[PDB]
């Protein structure tokens, strides 16, 4: 469907390939990873790696983003003219490091995992993870002082003044009041334009402002669904400090009462919605209408075939989601997953 | 995320839940061996475990250590077989370390399993729910007369690679005979030392100039003639 | 249980650094 | 021109007395696979760098 | 089937949060003999030798400089291709 | 050698002496926060143990490896603190995660603390007696329901420094916008995208050619013009 | 107290290696 | 024996780690 | 609050006594190109480009080379700054 | 007098049977200032500087270039080292 000159897509891919120039990374990478003679194609098959997550990494490489002279440019295109012999992980970590997602081997295909915005995929409460004998379900970690970076330099070719390289300084002057600051250096990859420069310096300064904590939890058989990438949503109870989530004792159809484990207090002047669990098995959204001694509730409708004992979620309009990316789900032996997550 | 069934989270939801079973298939197909299945325990009937039809036999084996991280290095995953009756001995000596074949792992709730393992029946069978993974043995680290154990690594492991991999050379071919790049398909002309023949089988290009004008392919050389006169 | 429980972790340690230091070396790791 | 393969020349001038003139023959290997070719024609050819 | 089991989070952390989520990009080493000049490793401008060397891979628009397999100087023909050739003034 | 009193060493000589009482202040002043004082335990009348008039709070905090080598690398004590209650965690969503803030550490013998604590006082109080010492806060190694653990490091420590640290940039301006070297103070003149405006809350420089040119202030340009036409 | 001990004594050598590489690494360090 | 017997065997390892590394730089080691 | 306490002073000498009351100066990498031409890193006496680099710091008496701002070459005035003007001879 | 015995196969054939046998031979680091012309340990073809380096050793038969312990230039003297010398033509 890709079509090189105008960067546009025509419909629903089919699974086939033709042969064209485009400057965009991803099929760049894929040229990279899977060609015989000089590439990578005699280890690893075509099969291997999933030409579905590239598509949607090419789309994201191929919308219009503005640049400082007023044009409209791509974000990302490759334009490389590789001389040396390099590892290979070197430059894989190359081509990664430019659109910016990590290469993680999924269970059965080599995926890549892009920091694009994304929507929640599972709530966990505190009754939903493994309690250690400490008493502490999550443990959260910050970043440090002098790794929260305010100042990068970053080169790239330049067409116009001779195809020398130069820098860019890219600087966030409200950062360095607060936490000093903290210099780096870095390359951008197939770079030949100052507007993909100094997006690529911004991310940094960005992504380490604003995105500093993770979470270390255990979750016990129901992992099978997490891979890297997911993005959770954390609803601590001695975090918020109020009673966010549970499980249901008993069910009441005819009068659309539901009895829950903790007592909760409605909002002043807003809508409380109660996230359920269907007999289906997906999440059904419920408004809540009233709470008679605190244990009980009066939902608007039951979803079929709530079961005694499914974990229930209070979504406040004030309070604010704590989503999560996952990195790391280590199998252990007892059965229970342990997952590692970092803010988004 | 995968695309679990929804039986299968089903299960994993509940607070009391049937048996785990983890199935193991070693695959020699590449290397040039059978197809072997294992598993750890027998049914309930005292027979060999029944996954669709593959019926996996009962074997001390065990696997520990698989993780999904790519911030680091890569996983490696471990694998540990018996062989106090001595078959993995058989197939080390035999296909060569089992060095390059398949381990292909599923997990399967006992509740969806055949209905043939349990004496009652099963009526909740469903042969569609199950977990794969791959992974490529990577070397033997130990082997003894109590047990011997394996290194797994992903498919796409990227340690001996380097990118652009083709070297111009003064007097050297780099293709492969009769390859696709080479592009020859004729009758067995000469010898690895250019001794003429015409037996197919002791058949073998030299890389050699000589080699390359026995077939008058010179067209499709692989290397670059007299570079060492510039680099000099 | 005495100083050899002291001797043999000590011994244990030393096997672990070594087995680190070459996971390490390998391609992604600090040494890489 | 082609995109497979191309041919270009801009005409040597006339000489006056009877001189020999040198000639440099250079082979260059740009790239390995299939690659598009010049983006305008003889113009994208740069000698020292005219 | 024993051990016990660790937090990752402020060993993982102890980098940046951006190498959690991308890895890092890789910088040339300095030579002095450019005198400044700093290079990277997808452009090069310049003709090299050819021998022990990898054929370069170009992947986008770009200027570039390319390994040498033949060079030489010899004496031109006075032919220019057509039929007529006119020698001398 | 630390100019200690003559009053603590002899109590230091002593065969048998009073209980050693580590009192710890953490400071957020420079952060934007106020500054708290803890102590591990209360005074003899069950009140909080007051040091001068400080009165530091019981509170169960603890501070352990602190050490004086200047071989290796640096220091790098660590301090514990538990939030049962939630004090730590209410304390950095607020001042982002009290990364930067001062800590203070004061070692007393109990034999020269104020004469308030104890029900028969004190005869021998002396408010001088103390040793300091100051660290600032570097990270949050962990947080969770029971407890929280901070690292602690030298105010004067150099793992993010280069030393000349001035880049002669072509087209970008260095210095801190009307700070001492650009040395400009008017009117609010462009935005950070070189659009006129007047407020002054939003007035910022773009480190650009043009944004300095609204200010008229070309001299005091931070970079160096007309450079990338010699390096090209 | 069997070999349990040996693999938990294993798995803590591990994490110190680790630690410790990550320690030596930073300015003044033997890698540095 | 509880947590101190954890702490002391982790004491143990980087203390370890330490030496393994030290000899390592040595000639005919890993990082020489 | 338990552990295991150690000996550092094996450990200390192991490098040297001097190491231990004195770091240890730094000496730049050797490069073939200089044929055998030492370098140190507190001097430097030729002109460097200027893009990229740091502004240098001279902290005593020395001779210097210095990063180049500005270089061009035009044709000069016949002009020498005073009010007579002799052109020729 | 005690302690835990391991086994050193794994750990000494993770690196290769070659090196179990006899070591590896090393390459020097790579400059790009050569322009790909790749470099060996034990030939150089050039006359390097002298002071501050080694002398050298040759243990075969091989072309050498050799430090400079002495370069000048200088006028010439006209006899020849016979008694008669005859100057112009
Ligand atoms: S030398 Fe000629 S025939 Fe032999 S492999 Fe190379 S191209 Fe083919
Ligand atoms: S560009 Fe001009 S006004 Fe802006 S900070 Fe620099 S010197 Fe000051």
């Amino acid at each position: 469907n890709y079509n090189p000159q105008t960067r546009q897509y025509s419909g629903i891919w089919d699974g086939t390939f033709k042969p064209a120039y485009s400057n965009n990374m991803a099929w760049c990478l894929w040229d990279m990873l899977t060609h015989p003679r000089y590439g990578m194609g005699k280890r690893l098959g075509a099969a291997d790696v999933d030409k579905w997550a590239l598509y949607v990494i090419g789309q994201y490489c191929d919308q219009s983003v503005p640049d400082g002279f007023g044009g409209t440019e791509p974000r990302i295109t490759c334009n490389a003219y590789l001389t040396t012999q390099r590892k290979a992980w070197d430059v894989l970590s190359d081509f990664c490091s430019a659109m910016r997602c990590m290469p993680v081997w999924n269970g059965q295909t080599l995926t890549f995992v892009q920091d694009r915005p994304s929507d929640k995929t599972w709530t966990y409460n505190r009754s939903n993870v493994v309690m250690p004998d400490d008493g502490a379900p999550f443990r959260y970690s910050f970043s440090a002082l002098k790794d929260r970076h305010n100042a990068v330099e970053v080169n790239w070719i330049d067409p116009n003044n001779g195809w020398e390289t130069a820098t860019e300084l890219v600087e966030d002057t409200q950062a360095i009041a607060r936490y000093g600051r903290n210099v780096t250096k870095m390359d951008a990859f197939g770079c030949t334009s100052r507007g993909q420069a100094h997006r690529a310096g911004l991310w940094l300064i960005k992504t380490e402002l604003l995105e500093t904590q993770t979470v270390d939890f255990s979750v016990g058989a129901e992992g099978l669904r997490h891979v890297p990438g997911d993005v959770i949503e954390i609803c601590d109870d001695d975090y918020a400090g109020i009673s966010t989530g549970g499980r249901v004792l008993a069910v009441n159809s005819q009068t659309r009462t539901l009895t829950l484990d903790r007592e909760i207090t409605l909002p002043s002047s807003g809508t409380a919605l109660i996230s359920l669990v269907d007999g289906s098995g997906n999440p059904v959204s419920v408004e809540v209408q009233s709470v008679t001694d605190g244990v009980k509730v009066k939902v608007s409708r039951v979803p079929d075939g709530v079961a005694e004992y499914s974990v229930w979620e209070l979504k406040l309009p004030t309070l604010r989601q704590r989503l999560f990316r996952c990195v790391s789900i280590r199998e252990n032996d007892d059965g229970t997953y342990a997952i590692t997550a970092v803010q988004h | 995320m995968q695309d679990i069934r929804q039986e299968t989270l089903n299960e994993c939801t509940r607070a009391e839940q049937s048996a785990s079973v983890v199935l193991w298939e070693i695959d020699l197909t590449e290397v040039g061996g059978e197809r072997y299945f294992f598993c750890n325990e027998q049914n309930e009937k005292g027979e060999p475990v029944t996954w669709q039809g593959r019926q996996y036999q009962p074997y001390p084996i065990q696997g520990s250590g698989f993780e999904l991280n790519g911030k680091g290095t890569s996983t490696r995953p471990t694998l540990t077989v018996s062989n106090l009756y001595g078959m993995v001995t058989g197939m080390a000596e035999d296909m060569q370390s089992l060095v390059g074949g398949t381990v292909v792992r599923r997990k399967v709730y006992a509740r969806f399993l055949d209905a043939v393992n349990f004496v009652n029946g099963n009526s909740y069978a469903d042969p569609e729910q199950e977990v794969i993974s791959r992974w490529r043995i990577e070397q033997c680290s130990e082997l003894s007369a109590v047990s011997a154990s394996f290194v797994l690594s992903t498919p796409t492991e990227t340690d001996g690679a380097v990118f652009p991999g083709r070297i111009m050379l003064a007097n050297t071919c780099t293709w492969t005979y009769r390859g696709d790049e080479c592009g020859y398909s004729g009758p067995a002309v000469a010898d690895e030392y250019d001794q003429p023949t015409s037996d197919i089988t002791k058949d073998k290009c030299s890389k050699c100039l000589s080699g390359c004008k026995f077939r008058n392919n010179v067209g499709n050389f692989g290397g670059f003639l007299s570079i060492n006169k510039l680099s000099q | 249980i005495g100083p050899a429980a002291l001797k043999a972790v000590y011994d244990m340690a030393r096997k672990g650094a070594r087995d680190e230091i070459q996971t390490q070396m390998r391609d992604g790791g600090l040494f890489s | 021109m082609g995109k497979g393969s191309s041919k270009g020349h801009t005409p040597r001038e006339a000489k006056d007395n009877l001189k020999s003139t040198q000639l440099l023959s250079v082979i260059d290997a740009i790239s390995e696979g299939p690659i598009e070719g010049p983006v305008d024609g003889l113009k994208s050819v740069l000698l020292n760098s005219t | 089937m024993t051990g016990i089991l660790f937090s990752l989070g402020a060993s993982m952390v102890l980098g940046g949060v951006a190498q959690m989520l991308a890895p890092k990009a890789r910088t040339p080493r300095i030579q002095t003999t450019d005198n400044g000049k700093q290079n990277t490793y997808f452009s090069s401008l310049d003709n090299m030798v050819a021998q022990g060397n990898v054929l370069p891979v170009l992947y986008g628009e770009m200027r570039v400089g390319s390994r040498v397999v033949s060079q030489e100087i010899s004496t031109a023909d006075e032919g220019d291709g057509g039929q007529v050739v006119v020698i001398g003034r």
